[PDB]
């Protein structure tokens, strides 16, 4: 499905077809020091989503489940109505107006499991 | 049981190294057009969202004159300077021998100004004309040592082709923020006592610094932030009579001054294309150019400045005189205005004493009692020593005015002889870089160190 | 708590607050080539950290353990002088002599990890 | 007609002044939407998308 | 053993000694525009094939192996053929030309993983 | 070229009009060059002028 071939295609389509996708990040070429700008801009963009990835404990591709209750308010959706039908674009159309909430929980959910597995592996 | 070795990271640890810093622009100057002046140019748009925020039970120790932040400002400073220079014209044609007249501007003689005519060659070089402008004595030199005293030339020519200022790019001190990098932070001290180096106890931690001025004085410093509580001296050895002893002030004096002469702009065209402004008629009567300060304010700032200097010298007097006779750029208080360059005498400054014991400043003679600097212009300005190091400033229309707040002092201890119970001084000038130590004192850029060991009971399970 | 307001807090205060200083490690503008290189050098120096947690199999933020014990020369203290008292500046003017030691230590800890997990994974 | 406005220059008689077709190409993060609608007029939605 | 030292040492002697070849792939200076972009081309190198290794769930410098059994037409080698012998060059020299397939099937390895994983985790 | 008297065999004593700084003020110079830097100036007869 190449770099952009999976849009329009529904939620469970597109739960596959990732990799080759997100594979394609990295790139850059002369037509001046203006390409270079661009080149270390996109560098430092993948860099910092895999940094973001970094924090919560996810680290890969994987289908990185937190332990966040989904609040009602974030979708109001049924799971038919999310999974069965929707696509990923007018879905982000929804819930863009909640990212730095949504970041900054499961921060906070990464601020809820390694002390608890430092005292696992220290106090026990 | 024992303990083991773990690592942790995001640990706030510093290291003190030298790097690289950017510059940030006040963003309405990005209002103005492209190519017009540093902001727009060559800078980066800021915003105060990462406001300072304060540290707590940390301790760090300043240093003033070992900062690097200042030489690399000055370097800085001078190539987007020389950078700014390059489109515009390069002279050249204009070097040539020049027949000056008497000063008959409207009768009598104006004795800063010469009328000169000289042989231009034109736009189409078959076709040169003459032309004629006046110029100011500074620039001009006599052609030979004989007595042929109606020959002239310009003061270049000689050592360097000169340059002239592109006028529709402005000198306006834009105040320039310097940020941090990434992987960087700027340390702020927010001791008010600080005397140049050691410890400072109240420190935060910024982005981006104070909105700096790079405004280029001699013998007094313009437009610049204030002392929080007092007048401060700074000197890295205060015994030393060759160190410049730089002096903070908390209570502001107001400068202002002019050219009471009602100039006229005279367009020239030199060579394909290209133009050259110069000074041609003068209208209305002559006047001096000079500057003003309000005598009982200086004179309270000269006893209070006494007053702090009693802090380090026990029972001397302070006593000051002028400079040691020096030249043009060393002597005078050198400083822009507009766009023009004035260069002021400042011997009426300091024609006094302080005695040890301070008289009440007000005992009111006359609140608008002044002193008052006689004032010479230059045009040709021998900017600095390496830069490209000629540049013509344009003359501008109408009378100009200029009016700031002097905030800082620069001087230098004459030579303690006799024990004289006075140790008197002078003002003194130069180096450009202490001006700059005088806004940058506050600020140390740190390197982050962010990985850290630390023995803990945690081991890792197989 | 943001890039540095961590200073100066002690040991327990510090285990926490490491995302908010090591999340800002990224950026990069314009005012000239010098820039760039500066740029290019902050992101090689984020890179060569990660890299450094990437050998000894901590690849995260969490509080990576190792099994190798602390020699008493490196610190002569006691778990109060360390925990209950320090913060970490002055505790890297003293740890800070060591680097050599440790940093090759945790190498060694992942050399007496690695084919006695992969004898464990094929000969089992 | 010069040298009153500029002092200008000749075109060195080596370099070629012929419309070389030139694409281009989005870098690393980005991506080229075309429209593949014939009846487009300027403004508005299109269906036939391709990358 | 440094950047190149383990060359020409067999597969069991050089099955260690990669992170000290492997932890020399980072730097820059200054000749010109052109070093920069070597230096950021060299960065990009390193970190697509740090991406790559992110791809199938190796993510770090470990004996990553997968479960997808070996092709006799890749090698027709024994084991004491391959072990004791060889060395990793004229290994390479008979691999190399079945790339485009195993960096394939790594990836075709990630897809037998994933999915099941993500139903033991919320399934269960 | 005479040095001291006598002919100097490579280095040729040359004068020229040099342009000055004041542009407007040009004066004689002499130097001594070359041969392999020193060209005839031309074909058509005229043997005591020469070029760079
Ligand atoms: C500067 O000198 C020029 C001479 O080049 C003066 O111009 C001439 O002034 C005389 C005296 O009134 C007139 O007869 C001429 O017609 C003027 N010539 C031109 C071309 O204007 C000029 O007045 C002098 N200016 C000043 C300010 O001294
Ligand atoms: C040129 O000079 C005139 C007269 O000296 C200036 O006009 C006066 O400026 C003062 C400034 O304090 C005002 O108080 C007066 O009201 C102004 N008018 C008059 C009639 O005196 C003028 O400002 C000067 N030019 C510039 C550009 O400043
Ligand atoms: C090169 O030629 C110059 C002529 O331009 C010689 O200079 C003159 O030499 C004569 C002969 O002694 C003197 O009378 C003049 O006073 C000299 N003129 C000057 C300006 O010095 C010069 O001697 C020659 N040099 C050599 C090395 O051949």
């Amino acid at each position: 499905l190449g770099f952009l071939g999976a849009a329009g295609s529904t939620m469970g389509a597109a739960s596959m077809t990732l990799t080759v996708q997100a594979r394609n990040l990295l790139s850059g070429t002369v037509w001046g020091i203006k390409q270079l700008q661009a080149r270390v801009l996109a560098v430092e963009r993948y860099l910092r989503d895999q940094q973001l990835l970094g924090i919560w404990g996810c680290s890969g591709k994987l289908i990185c489940c937190t332990n966040v209750p989904w609040n009602s308010s974030w979708s109001n959706r049924n799971l038919s109505e999310i999974w069965d039908n929707m696509t990923w674009l007018q879905w982000d159309k929804e819930i863009s107006n909640y990212t730095q909430i949504i970041y900054g929980l499961l921060e906070e959910s990464q601020n809820q499991q390694e002390k608890n597995e430092q005292d696992l592996l220290a106090l026990d | 049981e024992n303990l083991w070795v773990t690592v942790y990271y995001g640990v706030p640890v510093w290291k003190e190294a030298k790097t690289t810093l950017f510059c940030a622009s006040d963003a309405r100057a990005y209002e103005k057009e492209v190519h017009n002046v540093w902001a727009t140019h060559a800078c980066v748009p800021t915003d105060p969202s990462p406001q300072e925020l304060v540290l707590g039970n940390v301790t760090e120790n300043f240093n003033m004159w070992k900062n690097d932040m200042v030489d690399q400002m000055h370097e800085d400073i001078i190539s987007l300077w020389d950078q700014s220079l390059k489109p515009c014209v390069k002279l050249t044609p204009l070097c040539v021998t020049l027949i000056c007249s008497n000063a008959t501007v409207k009768n009598g003689t104006v004795e800063e100004m010469k009328n000169c005519s000289f042989n231009t060659t034109t736009e189409i070089r078959d076709k040169e004309k003459k032309e004629y402008a006046l110029f100011y004595k500074p620039d001009i030199v006599p052609l030979s040592e004989t007595n042929n005293t109606s020959e002239y030339r310009l003061i270049n020519c000689n050592t360097s082709a000169c340059t002239q200022a592109c006028p529709k790019v402005t000198f306006e001190p834009i105040p320039i923020h310097y940020c941090a990098p990434a992987g960087y932070a700027i340390l702020k001290c927010n001791d008010e006592t600080f005397n140049g180096t050691g410890p400072c106890s109240n420190v935060s931690t910024v982005q981006c610094t104070h909105g700096i001025r790079p405004v280029v004085s001699t013998q007094l410093l313009l437009n610049g932030s204030l002392a929080e509580k007092e007048i401060v001296i700074r000197s890295e050895n205060l015994t030393n009579n060759a160190k410049i002893i730089i002096v903070h002030l908390h209570t502001p004096v107001e400068i202002v001054c002019t050219r009471p002469n009602n100039n006229t702009r005279k367009s020239v065209r030199i060579g394909p294309g290209q133009t050259f402004y110069a000074t041609g008629d003068i209208i209305g009567d002559i006047k001096q150019a000079h500057c003003n300060i309000s005598e009982e304010k200086w004179n309270d700032t000269l006893q209070k400045v006494g007053i702090e200097l009693q802090k380090h010298f026990p029972n001397k007097t302070i006593k000051y005189n002028q400079s040691a006779g020096g030249d043009m750029e060393i002597t005078t208080h050198s400083f822009n205005c507009g766009g023009e360059f004035f260069y002021c005498n400042t011997s009426n400054l300091f024609n006094g004493t302080y005695n040890g014991t301070y008289i009440s400043t007000n005992s009111s003679a006359n609140s608008t009692s002044t002193i008052t600097l006689q004032c010479r212009i230059k045009q040709i300005i021998n900017m600095w020593q390496g830069v490209g190091r000629c540049m013509y400033a344009p003359p501008i229309a109408g009378n100009i005015t200029c009016r700031s707040n002097i905030t800082g002092l620069l001087l230098t201890r004459d030579g303690g002889t006799n024990s004289n119970e006075t140790e008197t001084f002078r003002p003194a000038g130069g180096d450009m870089r202490d001006n700059w130590r005088s806004e940058l004192y506050k600020y140390k850029v740190v390197k982050i160190e962010p990985l850290g060991v630390a023995p803990t009971r945690c081991k890792r399970r197989v």
